C-alpha cells in the first residue's frame, strides 16, 4: 500500500500558521475571483486577543468572514487539530504544517 | 499580495489514537458458581425413643 515518510518541517516559532477555508453555504466552482485578506489583532501582548485572526473573502456580488474566536469560531478549530500535508510523490516524503481552519460566511450591514 | 484559493487536496488523513484487545480468559468468578448446601459430617441422632 502506498505510503509516506513523515516530517513536520511545520511553523519555526510556531507562529506561522497556513490558511483552511470552509464555505457554510458549499463549494465555489471556481473561486479563482476571490481575494481573500487575513487580520490579526493589533494587540500581541494579550495572549488571548494574540491569537485572533478574521479572514475576509470579497467576491463581486457578496463578502464572506471567517474568525476564529467567538460564536464564529467553531469547536473543530480546539477539540481536534488540523494540518497541510505536502506530499512530494517522487520523494515520498510528505511534509506537515500547522492550519487553522476558517469558516467562512456571507457579508451584509444594516 | 493577497491570499489565492490553491489546489485542491488530494487526499485526507484523520489520526485518532487508540490501544488493542487482550486474549479472551473470562474469568467469571472469585468462589464460582452456586456452592452447593450440604451434609455436616457424622452427626449422629440428636434424639432417642423413650424406654
Amino acid at each position: 500500500l502506498p505510503s509516506a515518510r513523515w516530517q513536520y518541517c511545520g511553523a519555526p516559532d510556531g507562529s506561522q500558521r497556513a490558511v483552511l477555508v470552509q464555505f457554510s453555504n458549499g463549494k465555489l466552482q471556481s473561486p479563482g475571483n476571490m481575494r481573500f485578506t487575513l487580520y490579526e489583532n493589533k494587540d500581541s501582548t494579550n495572549p488571548r486577543k494574540r491569537n485572533q485572526r478574521i479572514l475576509a473573502a470579497e467576491t463581486d456580488r457578496l463578502s464572506y468572514v471567517g474568525n476564529n474566536f467567538g460564536t464564529g469560531a467553531l469547536k473543530c478549530n480546539t477539540l481536534c487539530r488540523h494540518f497541510v500535508g505536502i506530499l512530494n510523490k517522487t520523494s515520498g516524503q510528505m511534509e506537515v504544517y500547522d492550519a487553522e481552519l476558517f469558516n467562512m460566511q456571507p457579508l451584509f450591514s444594516d | 499580495g493577497g491570499l489565492t484559493c490553491a489546489s485542491a487536496p488530494q487526499g485526507t488523513l484523520r489520526i485518532l489514537e487508540g490501544p488493542q484487545q487482550s486474549l479472551s480468559g473470562s474469568p467469571l468468578q472469585p468462589i464460582p458458581a452456586s456452592p452447593p448446601p450440604q451434609i455436616p459430617p457424622g452427626l449422629r441422632p440428636r434424639f432417642c425413643a423413650f424406654g
